[PDB]
């Protein structure tokens, strides 16, 4: 054994590395931003039909204007949702205004690295993070647990990740439409799925400027996957 | 707060707490229970500082719960105000002291005994057969040294509670609201609804 | 006994027009009787169009300034350069106020800009750091003296329109800057002439979303 | 091998490797130039995107309005390092009414990295600065390595391929030096710099980061659209 | 919370055309006892900065110790320590001020009231006053204790406002700083007739005079006074 | 105080102390929850190379957390007991602040919350246990069962067992329980839960313990006889 | 670092066992046997020394039996000192309950504040456990006669009749035989005795190797009496038993 | 001078808009009531810096409530926040009377009086502050539970007014809400400039007045 805080020969911290693995076998999580929203669509791969699959919340408000979905070790987002809530809700008080969206993500990231011999390990979890406000409108932030965080017009983090992002990566334009955006979210869901794309083994959400960030229930949902099949078809 | 008072009679303890809550010259409400229940068959009436009060009681009726389904039995009256004391007699070397005097009524299941425990804020407990807080004390224990006797019912008990209600109507100073009257027996604690 | 506290004298007024701001301040400084300085400024620019007096013990008014000027710098660091909105900053002074609560300071704070819409905003605290938006204030030695002349003559309070018989108020309307500077003047050399703490000099900042401009008078020395 | 488990143990050849690793990681950073003249210090930074679809990671951080640094390795520890710079900057200004000499900004920075070398259970810093300054001795660069090396120079570059940059400073070194009152031509040759750093592609728009400090130009960063003068 | 104990009284001071002047008496006093006759309350920071201090000599030498502590840190990883990186009055004064506000703020102060004469690099003048309260304030004139009360209205004479600094030469301002002394010997029970006086010039740097004396006294008139009212002999 | 990081990440990005944590959960007695129309059933085996057991007195493995919210587990019995003392702790707490009792969500979120502070602190090893959490809202009338693990996830469950041959329980429960149509009465719901448990108990004596929890505060521990007769309905049902 | 040093107390097994847990208990499995028997009418605990010297003080010796208050104690198996820390934590609690309540501690509470020391060693700390198991006899007003066994796991359960220590898969054996719940103390006294006379590794079973205790209510009516046999108290009743 | 009192059509909340610092009036145009969330209103008297810092933080502590539970904070539950928060100040010198207005569907309409005492009360009808005697004379005296929607926001007026008129550190305008099942709605600022001329007219009062 080795310390929790050991650099690689190759200039990488191990527990860091080993930790980008866990996100790996982690359900996947996709986000894409346009001018009129941010969508974050997530796989909620329940274990057996026995759980209740609305119990299974991967995808969790912060404020208003921010949302977030998670893929990895879920259980360790819970104290990073915790501090991203109580440092929106703090800047507000102190500030009498709506924390920036790359603030409140730079404050989540500040958390990252700060484990060793403070918490004992990294996070295992990865988070997008998606919010509007008014100096650089719509945005989504992929947060790693490097303490790194990357601006992204679309994104997919988890098993998925490799295949749905090369997917993401001809299909985003600077002019979708929201609607557009959510059928594109769904549409690689399904296709990165070990089992078939449903309402209840899947969840879309959005943020919007005009009614802020809304998790959409499975009635919604099921309408944009029944209208997914009808595009596809018809070609 | 002010006014508490309570009786044991033979097979049940009465406690009868004033309803009337008032800062500077206002009665701010004439309606106010000055009572935790802190098991089914354990009552605490409280008097004291604004705040210390309620904060005390709920404390206290917090940590009685915890015992209760830790252990899923309830404390016996005696156990219960040897706790409350001892809280108290910590609170009176603090910082800043709980400034709360009670009294806990309760029926012991295993003796088959009402008791009445008279406790101030520097946790002086006494076992009474009637016991009082404040000013209430000077006319009602001098009132019950003439007309208590020890094998009285809980009619007699509640006629003997009306006896000292009318003499601290008739002579005290301040308007109190009259009182709110609770009975702790065999079957565990009810309210009196008119008084 | 050690008294932390000192009255350093000297008044502050701000006034907000439609589309600008003042906030202005005498130059004196004294203690007791004597006077420290004819020309201590105690108005600051405390960039992104924000500017601050906070007078009555001159230590804690330099102490509250520096952390708030303090507060800008950080802000611009933490938030991606963006801008301190009038409203903003009045929060934040609250909280460096409302820090100090048990021992605070001896100070009454008037902060003048922009609010986000290009209006002329003024924001007033107390001591410990209690704050409300208005057109106007005044606030230190002469506060009492000024404030019910700035009722009257910007708000225009107890006026009603001749022959009206009483019923109709006359109407609130914007001052020019030229208009206000008038007040901001009068009001100064009337503090002066009754007021022992107040005269030397006047200094007025004057914020339009052209950014700070910056006029001064001499006032009466004696 | 055996002597790489931490940073409190010596090799027998006197080596530090979890500081010789903690070097690595800037090497595989992005190329970042600085260079300057007596009048003007200019930092030219490569920013890396991690796919088509991302930003480009910033590399420039405002220190004070006469101090700037950028960065090469893991971006955090940079983010540390600035944010202890802002407050000895800060500290000077409240306490002494004094804007803090470069000299001095090196020297702490240095001292602070050294901490994290000799004390056990703790890391080396895994980012490498190149700090520019306007102070009252003129314009400065600085080189700081996470060992705590800080070094005074006319001109450097670090990371990736940073080699061809440092060759052609070296090379230049007697014309740049002597662009005094020109921002434009100090800006040009730190881009005519970072070029020879460059694989299979060259500076497009949001790729290319510059920042200058000089007698009357507080540290300002030039972003996106206000760099295409510059290619 | 202190009492100061042994004290020295005004440190008076003013701006001319090319500099500040800065004086002070060499008395340390225990109440009403002159107990203390050879002390020295201007302490020279440099070749550009004179710290001028009464009240509590304790705290005073404290603060001496604080200043020659300062210059040593100053020189420490700094080739140019002589030169553009050499401590400025405004440097020294930022820290002094900044100390006097967080000791008023532990509720335990330094009882003492502090001017920092001197010339900053760029040849301006520097005066400017701190107290045990961290009160700061600057003036064509500044003085302390019963300073403020006579030298201020002598020296404001010369010097009312700023245009006034340029019309003042050296010869003139000093002679008021001289008269101004000779006044607060008159009227004020904590003062000696022996002073120190530092003269910071942008073109001649530092000009310190020691074991002046207050010369020319009018007492003639005493002899002529008899009684308080109606005696005649 | 000790330091070391016991709960760290291996070069696969697996936690080898949160997945041993779950092998003593494999190794406890087995537990089952089923929640019916208007009921939820807790069922646990009680391994039974033990006589001369004081039954009066040795531990429930079922746990009332407050008067109408119950805790059973598979794992450690030890590192239970701690998890159950902070429960019940935080019961009375929430009771204290909010003036409300916990729903079942939130004393669950609070346990899952503990085992996960344990996976990521110096000095701890995570909780051998598995919990099965279980109860009813207050004033609300909709049956809701929890299961938290030592990593500190939890889920919502319609039915599910923890601890030795749950595997074997599960894949009963998972052809038996119709989503659609949950069992209707107590009456149905006990025996659902007793019928799962007899995949993988042996005889039925001294080696199941039903509690059954109702609406507004209303559990009950079922007794040997009670128990008994569901044994004997259940095996006398099964000649085919 | 220190690291390289740090045996690591408080992990798990691939299997999801504790280590130090199972080592403890492999200690514990070679001290000197403890049985706990309860009756009807009080609790009988006996243990076995140790192997004796001929030259050890015998009536002035507590190895094995300790008094925790007036109606508890404990039968302790494994390191002597390491249990001695926790009769002292032990005997304090019970007068922290009394001070606070004004009434004698309820048997279980005792034995569950000390089970829960016992696990907090195997959870944190990074501390060897202790390597001591006890049997606990008392008496309380809710319950009555109560016997109760805790391990450095931390681990308690109840028990009619139980064993510790060496030889306790034979022992059990031989309790699970002869155990009747209608039993009265003597005879639980007989059986403790004639179970060790046949568990012992030693030749024969005498006065001055076993250390004998009872709680019965054989004073005076409804009040509990512990009883520590002086060597010639075992003596007598290993004559009347008739092993000797 | 601050009030709220229940009634068949919901709560009426009616504050006045005065600051003093001491016999100086501070300001005549103030706001005294914090609109914490849709259903939930906070009322303001004593220290202004401990009343507007501890009610707005009480905003905050709310607003967090329903993140990490999804569902608004009950009237209650927000009051025992404030009463549990001052109760730790207790003896330091805060100043705060409050009264916490809302509605939830658990509880109904609910009015909670707060204190710096550490005082926590449910209840009817509260009036808090240097003018609530003036302002309980008119309110209870005139108070039925069946008042009209239209006639209880009258009362709640006419008592603040009459506490403007008699109490000297009362007064400038009078800000009314009204709290239904639906949420809070403003029914708007009423300067005693204008209101007490109109009143004394229209509803024949104030015959102590020089009409
Ligand atoms: C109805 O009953 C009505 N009565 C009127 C009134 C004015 O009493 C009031 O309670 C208002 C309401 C607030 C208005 C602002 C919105 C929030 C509600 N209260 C005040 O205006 C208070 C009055 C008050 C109350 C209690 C106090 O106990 C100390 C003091 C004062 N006003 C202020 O607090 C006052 C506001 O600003 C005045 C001011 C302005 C400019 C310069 C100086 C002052 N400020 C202060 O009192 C400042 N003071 C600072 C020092 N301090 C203190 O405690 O210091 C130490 C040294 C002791 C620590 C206390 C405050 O509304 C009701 C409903
Ligand atoms: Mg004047």
């Amino acid at each position: 054994d080795r310390g929790v805080s050991t650099f690689s020969p190759e200039g990488r911290l191990f527990q860091v590395e080993y930790s980008l693995e866990a996100i790996k076998l982690g359900s996947t999580a996709i986000g894409i931003a346009t001018k009129e929203g941010v969508v974050l669509g997530v796989e909620k791969r329940a274990t057996s039909p026995l759980l209740e699959s609305d119990s299974i919340e991967k995808i969790v408000e912060i404020d208003r204007h921010i949302g977030c979905a998670m893929s990895g070790l879920t259980a360790d987002a819970r104290s990073m949702i915790e501090h991203a809530r109580t440092a929106a809700v703090t800047h507000n008080l102190y500030y009498d205004e709506d924390i920036n969206v790359e603030s409140l993500t730079q404050s989540v990231c500040d958390l990252a690295l700060r484990f060793g011999e403070l918490m004992s390990r990294p996070f295992g979890v990865a988070l997008l993070i998606a919010g509007h406000d008014a100096d650089d409108g719509y945005q989504l932030f992929h947060a790693e647990p490097s303490g790194t965080f990357y601006r992204y017009n679309a994104k997919a983090i988890g098993s998925g990740s490799e295949g749905a992002q090369a997917e993401l990566l001809n299909e985003w334009h600077s002019s979708l439409t929201l609607k557009e955006a959510e059928l594109l979210v769904l549409k690689i869901l399904k296709q990165v799925m070990e089992e078939k794309l449903d309402e209840n083994n899947a969840q879309l959400s959005c943020i919007t400027k005009q009614d802020g960030f809304k998790i959409y229930d499975n009635e919604k949902t099921a309408e944009l996957i029944k209208e997914l099949k009808e595009k596809e078809a018809a070609e | 707060m002010d006014i508490i008072l309570g009786i044991r009679v033979q097979d049940s303890v009465i406690l009868a707490s004033s309803k009337a809550v008032t800062r500077g010259i206002s009665v701010l409400k004439d309606s106010d229970d000055k009572t935790r229940q802190l098991s089914p068959h354990t009552l605490m009436s409280f008097a004291g500082e604004a705040g210390d009060t309620v904060q005390f009681a709920e404390y206290i009726q917090a940590n009685i719960q915890l015992y209760s389904i830790r252990e899923d039995y309830e404390l016996s009256p005696q156990a219960v105000s040897s706790f409350v004391r001892q809280e108290l007699a910590k609170s009176i070397r603090s910082r800043r002291p709980y400034q709360v005097n009670v009294l806990i009524g309760g029926y012991d299941k295993k003796k088959n005994k009402p008791e009445l425990y008279q406790i101030d804020y520097l946790g002086t407990k006494v076992e009474l057969p009637y016991g009082a807080h404040g000013y209430s004390g000077f006319y009602t224990f001098s009132l019950l040294d003439h007309h208590y006797r020890p094998d009285m019912t809980t009619e007699e008990g509640l006629d003997l509670l009306k006896l000292c209600v009318q003499e601290l109507e008739k002579r005290m100073p301040m308007d109190f609201k009259g009182v709110i009257v609770k009975i702790v027996d065999k079957d565990g604690i009810r309210q009196v609804d008119d008084f | 006994q050690f008294n932390p506290y000192g009255d350093n004298g000297g008044t502050i007024l701000g006034i907000a027009g439609e589309d600008f701001a003042v906030l202005a301040g005498d130059t004196r400084n004294i203690t007791d009787y004597s006077i420290n300085s004819r020309y201590e400024p105690k108005v600051f620019d405390c960039g992104d169009n924000i500017v601050m007096s906070a007078n009555g013990f001159a230590a804690d008014g330099d102490a509250l300034v520096k952390r708030f000027k303090n507060s800008v710098k950080w802000y611009h660091f933490d938030h991606n350069d963006k801008k301190l909105s009038i409203n903003s900053a009045a929060r934040n002074i609250q909280h460096l106020l409302y820090g100090k609560r048990f021992f605070p300071y001896y100070v009454h704070t008037i902060i003048a800009g922009l609010d986000e819409d290009g209006k002329g905003a003024v924001y007033s605290f107390d001591p410990v750091g209690s704050y409300e938006r208005e057109q106007c204030r005044a606030g230190g030695a002469a506060a009492s003296l000024i404030m019910p002349f700035l009722d009257n003559q910007v708000n225009f309070k107890n006026q009603y329109e001749p022959g009206t018989n009483g019923k109709v108020k006359k109407p609130l309307k914007y001052l020019s800057v030229e208009e206000v500077i008038k007040l901001v003047r009068d009001s100064f050399t009337s503090a002066t002439e009754r007021h022992i703490q107040v005269g030397d000099g006047l200094e007025i900042l004057i914020v339009t979303k052209d950014g700070v401009r910056k006029e001064f008078y001499e006032l009466k020395r004696d | 091998n055996n002597y790489d488990g931490d940073t409190v143990t010596f090799s027998p050849t006197g080596r530090l490797f979890q500081v010789e690793y903690a070097l690595e990681a800037i090497k595989q950073g992005s190329v970042t130039v600085g260079l300057r003249s007596n009048t003007h210090a200019v930092l030219v930074a490569l920013k890396r995107n991690a796919d088509e679809l991302s930003s480009y990671q910033k590399k420039i951080i405002k220190c004070d309005e006469h101090m700037g640094l950028s960065l090469a390795g893991l971006a955090p520890d940079a983010r540390v390092l600035s944010n202890y710079l802002r407050q000895q900057c800060n500290y000077s200004s409240l306490v002494f009414n004094r804007k803090l000499a470069v000299e001095r900004a090196g020297h702490l920075l240095c001292d602070k990295a050294q901490k994290n070398t000799q004390s056990y259970g703790g890391r080396p810093y895994g980012v490498g600065l190149l700090i520019i300054g306007y102070d009252k001795s003129g314009a400065h660069l600085l080189e700081f390595q996470p060992s705590g090396n800080v070094t005074e120079l006319y001109g450097t570059a670090i990371g990736a391929r940073s080699q061809g940059a440092k060759t052609y400073l070296e090379r230049t070194l007697d014309t740049f030096i002597k662009i005094d009152g020109n921002p434009d031509e100090l800006i040009k040759a730190g881009v005519e710099a970072i070029s020879q750093s460059l694989r299979d592609e060259s500076l497009t728009v949001d790729n290319l980061s510059i920042a200058i400090v000089g007698k009357d130009t507080p540290f300002t960063i030039y972003d996106g659209e206000a760099v295409a003068k510059y290619i | 919370t202190q009492q100061p104990i042994v004290t020295g009284t005004s440190v008076i001071s003013m701006k001319y055309d090319n500099g500040v002047i800065i004086a002070a008496d060499n008395l340390g006093s225990y109440g009403s006892l002159l107990r203390f006759n050879g002390v020295e309350r201007l302490i020279p920071v440099g070749d550009n900065t004179v710290v001028g201090i009464s009240g509590d000599i304790s705290d005073m030498q404290h603060i001496e110790r604080l200043l020659k502590d300062l210059v040593t840190e100053n020189a420490y990883d700094n080739p140019l320590a002589d030169a553009e990186e050499a401590l400025e009055p405004s440097y020294i004064f930022e820290y002094l001020a900044t100390v006097m506000y967080q000791r008023r703020s532990k509720m335990n102060p330094l009882w003492n009231a502090i001017i920092v004469a001197g010339v900053q690099s760029n040849g301006d003048q520097f005066l400017r006053y701190v107290n045990l309260l961290g009160v700061t304030y600057s003036s064509p004139t500044l003085a302390t204790g019963f300073g403020a009360h006579m030298a201020n209205p002598l020296l404001r004479k010369v010097v009312d406002r700023e245009s006034d600094i340029p019309k003042t030469t050296v010869q003139v301002a000093e002679e008021a700083i001289v008269n101004a002394m000779r006044v607060l010997y008159y009227r004020d029970a904590r003062s000696s007739r022996n002073f120190s006086l530092a003269i910071i010039d942008k073109n001649t740097g530092l000009t310190f005079k020691k074991n002046l004396q207050v010369e020319n006294m009018k007492w003639d008139f005493a002899k002529d006074i008899k009684g308080y009212g109606t005696q005649k002999i | 105080g000790y330091d070391r990081a016991l709960s760290i990440f291996s070069p696969d990005g697996h936690i080898f102390q949160v997945e041993y944590a779950l092998e003593a959960v494999k190794r406890g007695t087995c537990a089952v929850g089923v929640k019916g129309k208007n009921c939820v059933v807790l069922g646990c085996e009680r391994r039974s190379t033990l006589k001369l057991q004081d039954t009066r007195i040795t531990p429930s493995k079922v746990s009332k957390i407050d008067s109408h919210v119950v805790l059973s587990f598979s794992g450690l019995n030890a590192d239970s007991r701690i998890l159950i003392e902070k429960a019940r702790v935080e019961a009375q707490s929430h009771r204290l602040t909010l003036e409300d009792p916990v729903t079942v969500e939130y004393l669950t979120r609070y346990v899952a919350g503990v085992q996960q502070r344990y996976t990521q602190s110096g000095g701890v090893r995570p909780f051998g246990v598995s919990t099965l959490i279980a109860g009813f809202d207050p004033r609300d009338d909709e049956p809701k069962l929890y299961q938290t693990e030592p990593s500190g996830i939890y889920s919502s469950w319609s039915a599910q067992t923890i601890g030795r041959n749950s595997k074997t329980v599960r894949e009963f429960l998972e052809k038996n329980y119709d989503r659609k149509e949950p069992p209707a009465t107590v009456e149905e719901c006990v025996k659902l839960t007793v019928r799962s448990l007899l995949e993988v108990v042996q005889t039925g004596a001294k080696n199941i313990e039903i509690t059954v929890v109702k609406p507004d505060s209303d559990i009950v521990a079922l007794s040997s006889e009670e128990i008994n007769q569901y044994v004997t309905q259940i095996e006398q049902e099964k000649q085919e | 670092g220190s690291r390289r040093y740090d045996s690591r107390t408080t992990i798990f097994s691939p299997e999801g066992r504790l280590y130090q847990v199972e080592y403890a208990l492999e200690s514990i499995s070679h001290a000197g046997t403890a049985i706990g028997i309860m009756a009807s009418d009080g609790i009988v605990l006996a243990a076995e020394r140790k192997v004796t010297s001929t030259l050890l003080e015998q009536d002035t010796s507590t190895e094995k039996l300790y008094k925790l208050n007036d109606k508890i104690a404990v039968a302790v198996a494994g390191l002597t000192a390491d249990a001695e820390i926790l009769i002292n934590t032990a005997r304090i609690h019970a007068q922290n309950y009394l001070k606070t309540y004004n009434e004698d501690i309820p048997v279980e509470i005792l034995v569950r504040r000390l089970s829960d020391i016992k696990q907090g060693y195997t959870q944190h700390g990074g501390l060897r456990p202790f390597g001591v198991s006890f049997i606990y006899a008392g008496y309380d007003d809710r319950y009555g006669y109560q016997l109760y066994t805790s391990n450095p796991s931390g681990n308690y359960t109840g028990w009619k009749a139980i064993s510790v220590g060496a030889n306790t898969s034979a022992a059990q054996t031989l309790l699970q035989m002869d155990y009747k719940d209608d039993m009265k103390v003597d005879d639980a006294i007989e059986l403790a005795l004639k179970t060790l006379s046949k568990t012992t590794d030693s030749s024969a079973l005498t006065y001055d190797r076993l250390e004998f205790a009872t709680i019965r209510k054989g004073a005076n009516d409804g009040e509990v009496y512990q009883k520590i046999f002086k060597p010639q108290e075992i003596k007598d009743i290993l004559v009347k038993t008739g092993i000797t | 001078t601050t009030l709220a009192f229940r009634f068949q059509g919901g709560i009426i909340v009616a504050v006045d808009s005065r600051a003093t610092a001491g016999n100086w009036v501070a300001s005549q145009t103030v706001k005294k009531v914090i609109e914490i969330n849709p259903f939930l209103l906070g009322t303001m008297a004593g220290g202004a810096a401990d009343c507007q810092f501890w009610e707005t933080w009480l905003g905050s502590q709310c607003r967090l409530h329903e993140l990490r539970e999804k569902e608004r904070i009950s009237v209650a539950a927000a009051s025992k926040i404030l009463s549990n928060l001052v109760y730790q100040y207790k003896g330091a010198g805060l100043s705060m009377g409050t009264m916490i207005c809302g509605y939830t569907r658990k509880e109904g309409p609910t009015i909670y009086y707060v204190d710096s005492d550490g005082t926590r009360l449910k209840g009817d009808i509260f009036c808090v502050g240097s003018g609530q005697t003036f302002a309980y004379g008119v309110l209870d005296s005139n108070y039925k539970w069946d008042l009209s929607v239209e006639d209880a926001l009258y009362l709640g007026k006419r008592s603040i007014l009459a506490a403007a008129h008699r109490d000297a550190y009362s007064g400038g305008s009078v800000n009314l809400y009204h709290v239904t099942e639906d949420g809070w709605i403003y029914h708007g600022n009423h300067d005693v400039g204008e209101l007490f001329w109109k009143v004394k007219e229209e509803e024949g009062s104030f015959n102590n007045v020089i009409g």
